[PDB]
């Protein structure tokens, strides 16, 4: 348990955790505002109101 | 000798069109959201194709597009449904400008 002769051990440890943080912050935004593939349920219940399912007679 | 109205059902562009899945038809743009083309074609509802990245300006109010028919009215039945669910408007391909 010596950090004198684990140096180089040690930077990998750290500048993944750095290059982690950042993908988690930049995640969690950009698959909300951002727009792939498939819509949220949010904004897909929207789209399912404006035509709804009729199981009655009108 | 006034002409009735199943005369002119019958001899109609449409009804002799035929099906018009994979039919040829010519469309005129009367309504442009962003790139998005609304095109009516002689039918009861219109397209909506979007623009085409090739030529995109020369797609105005107006001008006479040539489509490829599948749907004259996108409709469907889901589960639980008593009647058909219509989108009220027709599926067609664009396939560029009418050059007359």
């Amino acid at each position: 348990f010596r950090d004198d002769a684990c140096r180089k051990e040690i930077q990998g440890f750290l500048d993944c955790a750095a290059r982690a943080q950042e993908a988690r912050k930049m995640r969690s935004i950009q698959e909300t505002l951002g727009e792939s593939g498939s819509l949220l349920p949010n904004k897909l219940n929207k789209l399912l109101q404006r035509f709804p399912n009729k199981p009655y007679l009108s | 000798n006034v002409e009735s109205f199943a005369s002119m059902l019958r001899h109609s562009p449409l009804t002799q069109m035929g099906p018009a899945k994979d039919k040829l038809v010519i469309g005129r743009i009367f309504h442009i959201v962003e790139n998005d083309l609304y095109i009516d074609f002689g039918g009861k509802f219109h397209c909506v194709c979007r623009r085409p990245e090739v030529d995109g300006e020369k797609y105005q109010k107006g001008t006479r597009v040539r489509l490829r028919l599948l749907d004259l009215e996108l409709t469907s039945r889901f589960l639980g449904a008593t009647t058909d669910t219509t989108v009220l408007e027709a599926n067609a391909v664009l396939l560029g400008i009418q050059e007359s």
